[PDB]
């Protein structure tokens, strides 16, 4: 392999020579296949170097690319595994790109699609482009490594957001593993991640959903520090909280976000949360007076995606005069629960009807101008129960209540 | 490749779509070099021959 | 085919409609629940009483 060296480096300036190159290339590309061994990967390095080094001094490069992927084709793995990296770095660079990968159909190829795809349109053409990166990362998961892998999986995410799909966005969301979250620099990277989650969720109209991501990146250590960063993150898990239906994950998230210390130092949004958490009439006015403004400062947006947000906390509210109201009032009449639930008798009926429809509730109507009814229908079997569990609750009354009567005699006299 | 492979190299078997090979049968003229294999390929493999 | 088909799924449509807009409800006087299904009381009553038997 000295010759393999030595009349490489003579042959550099023999092609030099020439190259000052494209006749010149052909008797060191037989020299170097009359080898195949050991110095022929150091003829592939010297010889893959100086034929992509021809390229760049005049490039002349038209026939060199694809020259080279006839040369390519011809071809000894890791003498082409470099011979495809330095070939790696407008008109010109689109067909010699697609000789690249035309030719590495691997850690390289992967690499050119982030460039060709992203750079080649980064535009409008998005969807030409994008269509490759719809793929290409499907198997290749053990081969890359998952900085730059996860990273153009996030590329593969925003390209799809800003395709306007969806399905795609979900299944290649999905694929990203948590686990990978261990690691303090994928933790500084996941923030992308959650982000675009929101993203697509505020999509689907999904909050509870959303709230549970914010609550992810909300225990970023990263962002639990800075107290300018987690301010308006900590906002936004609140109203999202309010804004999902009332649930079984609801209340318990809601509940630990009111344990929060944090949410102290918030005041409107905290008097929102305790708003929520007690059970009292809303009265939907003084609401909207008091938050409208302090809501809408923060960056409830526009009457188009945001706007349509005002519209659910209406229903939320409904949902929850009407879900109190169930709890106190054993029966109830109609003029005075539109009072309390502000509606009139329409706004009311069709809100009962939903929540019944859907179920929330156990109330039954009489509808001539008269009387909506909440209690829940049990049977002689039901009543009875409500005897024998006082009886045995009683008992206890009864058992316990003694050894306090004797704990006095023995500590008295 | 059939034997040795698709154990530490498997991995990425199924990144073709394909299960490590079953099983393989030497057949040959008495001579021809079977017994002398499977005594090379558990010398240098080892591992539960 | 599939026309004269569509008379079956407008059926299992009302007959829904029906049992949603009395679900919660009692004594719902009949009127109501025309206007809201959108239909002449004659032909309700008149399906209704089919339900009812
Ligand atoms: N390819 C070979 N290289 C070296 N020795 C061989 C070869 N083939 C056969 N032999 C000789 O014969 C023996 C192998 O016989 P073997 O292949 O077991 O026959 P059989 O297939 O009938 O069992 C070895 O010990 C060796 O001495």
């Amino acid at each position: 392999g000295s010759e393999r060296a030595d009349g490489r480096i003579v042959k550099m300036e023999v092609d030099y020579s020439a190259t000052v190159l494209q006749e010149v290339i052909e008797t060191l590309l037989s020299l170097e296949k009359q080898t195949r061994t050991a110095s022929d990967m150091v003829s592939t390095s010297r010889i893959l170097v100086a034929v992509v080094k021809m390229c760049y001094e005049a490039k002349e490069w038209d026939l060199l690319n694809e020259n080279i992927m006839l040369l390519s084709k011809r071809r000894q793995a890791v003498a082409k595994m470099v011979q495809q990296c330095c070939t790696y770095v407008d008109l010109p660079i689109k067909l010699r790109l697609i000789d690249t990968l035309r030719m590495v159909t691997e850690i390289e190829r992967a690499r050119l699609t982030k460039t060709l795809a992203t750079i080649k349109e980064q535009n409008g053409d998005v969807k030409e482009a994008a269509s490759i990166l719809q793929e290409l990362q499907v198997e290749t998961y053990g081969s890359m490594e998952k900085k730059e892998r996860v990273e153009f999986i996030l590329e593969q995410m925003r390209l799809c957001l800003a395709v306007k799909d969806y399905i795609r966005t979900q299944i290649i969301s999905k694929k990203i593993n948590t686990k990978f979250f261990q690691e303090e620099n994928t933790e500084k990277l996941k923030l992308k991640y959650y982000n675009l989650m929101i993203q697509l969720d505020q999509h689907e109209g999904s909050y509870l959903s959303i709230c549970k991501h914010y609550r992810a990146i909300y225990d970023t250590p990263c962002i639990q520090a800075e107290s300018e960063k987690w301010q308006q993150a900590l906002k936004s898990v609140v109203l999202y909280v309010i804004l999902a239906p009332f649930d079984n994950e609801q209340s318990d998230l809601v509940h630990r976000i009111s344990g929060d210390k944090k949410l102290e130092e918030i005041p409107k949004y905290k008097d929102l949360l305790k708003l929520f958490t007690t059970m009292e009439l809303m009265r939907w006015s003084t609401l909207v007076e008091d938050y409208g403004m302090e809501l809408r400062k923060g960056s409830f947006g526009s009457t188009e995606e945001g706007e349509k947000r005002w519209k659910d906390l209406k229903n939320r509210v409904v949902e929850h005069n009407i879900r109190i109201m169930a709890k106190y009032y054993t029966r109830i009449t109609m003029k005075r629960m539109a009072q309390l639930l502000d509606l009139s008798v329409d706004e009311s009926e069709a809100f009962l009807s939903n929540l019944v429809v859907n179920k929330t509730i156990f109330a039954k109507v009489d509808r001539l101008a008269g009387i909506i009814n909440f209690q829940r229908p049990k049977d002689p079997n039901n009543l009875l129960n409500d005897w024998s569990q006082k009886l045995n609750s009683l008992m206890s009354l009864v058992n316990k209540t003694t050894h306090l009567i004797a704990k006095e005699e023995m500590i008295h006299n | 490749e059939v034997i040795e492979l698709p154990l530490t190299n498997p991995e990425l078997f199924q990144r073709v779509g394909i299960i490590p090979p079953k099983g393989c049968l030497l057949y040959g003229p008495p001579g021809t070099g079977k017994t002398l294999l499977a005594r090379a390929v558990a010398s240098q493999l080892d591992c539960n021959f | 085919i599939i026309s004269t088909h569509l008379a079956k799924l407008y059926d299992n449509l009302l007959e829904q409609n029906l049992i949603r807009v009395i679900e919660p409800f009692s004594r719902v006087q009949i009127e109501h629940i025309s206007s809201l299904i959108k239909l002449s009381k004659a032909d309700v009553e008149r399906k209704l009483s089919q339900m009812i038997l």
